[PDB]
């Protein structure tokens, strides 16, 4: 026996592997040594999860600071935690007093954020951490629109969320 | 293969499956490594994901884009942004199966395309169907209630699946006149 | 070498990417039968006329004939003439010499063609009558549970001794539901 040799659909988790290499490889081929991959692949999952994980925390991941269709996936949870934290410098302060009491509220709302994240998850499936925050995430991004990510301040304030 | 194709599926296009607005998702095809054998299956697949980024496309862009807004129905209004939440809800099993499809793949990574394909084949007939009575909706210009009707007159369907999927759409719709009108009476 | 070894290898890539097949054998008439009648031929004098077929193994013929059995379209055998799959004859197994064969994948051709014209009539639906629609949906809701148990086998294929007359026999309730 020697066996029934699988397709390039079936054969994977190695040719996978290689099959990804020889893309890559021809890509780089193709353009003239002017495309540069900065390696999509190792780091494996379980340590890109976990760097995921960190940055919905609030502090920066391994590729962001203030396959290779995993850069399309990674952007797109990147730019989550690049938003959480710039709402919290939004939110850095002990002036109208209904402005103050707004801010508190939001920071109210801040921490529901925080404790969704690493509450849910202690390390599961690349696809599963876009799926879940794709309804939440979304809130995120619509209070960059919404906050100054002029502007009301105080009264203004007061009559303006009224 | 494994995750590319996962990957592909989600809606985040790669070098395999590229992306254009002409032609979608995309085979390479132009490698003698790949055969005329898993070509056809893998087209096959690449229809769903095509589908699928064009429905996340226009529910992102057209709902949680404004504060709650002058006025034409196929752009702007409340009506059109419950639409797009009530298509959300309904692609839910979507997500839910390839969250499946990626256990399996963990369980052993030599299963067939084939059961990939008879999993993903009760999707086949309803990703195209949903499309056409968005793409109606918003092509013509559709303003106000009249939404409400074109969408039901594609839940009269002759396809069971389709037809239900397209009643939970038309219950969002129907409760945010529900909504409204409970104060204005 | 190096990325084609490990294609060459683990993945085939023999009559349908170019690469003559040397395939070990162990001769002796019982599998060696095509080539024992080729040189009883030239032995006889033909006069010369040397037959070319590209010799494909055993177990990918009926792997690539459930594909096309199952529903799906486009396969690197079979000739097809206005999408009508008929015999390929550029094709050849180490016994058999080629006649055989031709019978019985006739047979199987005899079967995808019912099902590449009923699977291309229900793909000509989506691109109302609300009886077409239903009928297409009955045909359709056969299809999926025949599909699956050819699937299945194809699966169980590579977790054992293959041959045509257990598959052939093994799917007579699916082809004969298929008339």
């Amino acid at each position: 026996g020697h066996r029934e040799e699988p397709y390039l659909t079936e054969a994977g988790r190695d040719a996978f592997d290689k099959f990804c290499r020889l893309h890559q490889g021809e890509l780089q081929l193709l353009a003239g040594g002017v495309l540069q991959a900065p390696q999509p692949v190792l780091v494996k999952e379980c340590e890109l999860v976990k760097d995921v994980l960190n940055v919905l925390i609030g502090v920066v991941s391994a590729t962001f600071s203030l396959p290779e269709s995993i850069s399309s996936l990674l952007s797109e949870v990147a730019e989550y935690g690049t938003c959480y934290t710039r709402l919290s410098h939004f939110s850095l302060q002990p002036k109208g007093l209904v402005f103050q009491a707004f801010t508190s509220g939001l920071r109210r709302y801040l921490q529901y954020y925080r404790a969704c994240v690493l509450s849910t998850p202690p390390t599961l499936s690349l696809l599963t951490i876009g799926f879940l925050f794709k309804k939440l995430g979304r809130q995120l991004r619509y209070l960059a629109e919404l906050c100054g990510v002029a502007f009301p301040t105080g009264v203004k304030l007061l009559s303006y969320l009224y | 293969m494994i995750h590319e194709l996962l990957l592909a599926l989600s809606g985040y296009p790669g070098s395999i499956f590229t992306w254009n607005k002409r032609s979608g998702l995309q085979v390479s095809q132009d490698f003698p490594f790949l055969h005329p054998s898993e070509t056809s299956v893998l087209n096959r697949l690449c229809r769903l994901g095509t589908d699928y980024i064009r429905f996340t496309e226009f529910i992102e862009q057209y709902t949680g884009h404004v504060q709650q807004q002058q006025g034409q129905g196929g752009l702007h209004g409340i009506y059109l942004r419950a639409f797009c939440t009530g298509l959300d809800s309904v692609l839910q099993p979507y997500r839910q199966a390839l969250l499946d499809l990626e256990q399996e793949f963990l369980g052993d990574p030599h299963l067939s395309i084939s059961h990939v394909n008879y999993f993903l084949d009760q999707f086949q007939l309803l990703f195209p169907s949903v499309m056409v009575v968005v793409e109606q909706i918003k092509s013509q210009k559709i303003h106000g209630c009249q939404i409400l009707e074109t969408v039901y007159k594609h839940s009269c369907g002759g396809l069971p699946p389709v037809r239900s999927a397209l009643e939970k759409i038309l219950a969002v719709c129907h409760g945010v006149m529900y909504k409204q009108l409970s104060a204005w009476m | 070498p190096d990325d084609r070894s490990w294609l060459e290898h683990h993945v085939v890539h023999q009559y349908w990417t170019a690469r003559p097949s040397q395939f070990p054998h162990s001769l002796h008439l019982h599998s060696n039968l095509a080539a024992v009648w080729d040189q009883h031929l030239y032995s006889s004098d033909p006069l010369y006329v040397p037959d070319d077929r590209v010799l494909v193994t055993e177990t990918q013929v009926i792997r690539e004939t459930l594909w096309l059995l199952s529903g799906v379209k486009k396969l690197f055998i079979f000739q097809l003439i206005d999408g009508k799959v008929t015999v390929r004859n550029n094709i050849i197994v180490t016994h058999l010499t080629h006649s055989c064969l031709r019978s019985v994948l006739e047979q199987i051709a005899a079967y995808g063609q019912v099902v590449f014209r009923l699977q291309e009539f229900i793909d000509e639906v989506m691109g109302p009558f609300r009886t077409y629609q239903a009928f297409m949906w009955a045909l359709y809701k056969y299809f999926i549970s025949f599909k699956e148990e050819l699937a299945e086998i194809e699966k169980c294929i590579i977790n054992t001794t293959i041959t045509l007359a257990i598959v052939v026999d093994k799917l007579a309730p699916r082809l004969s539901q298929l008339k």
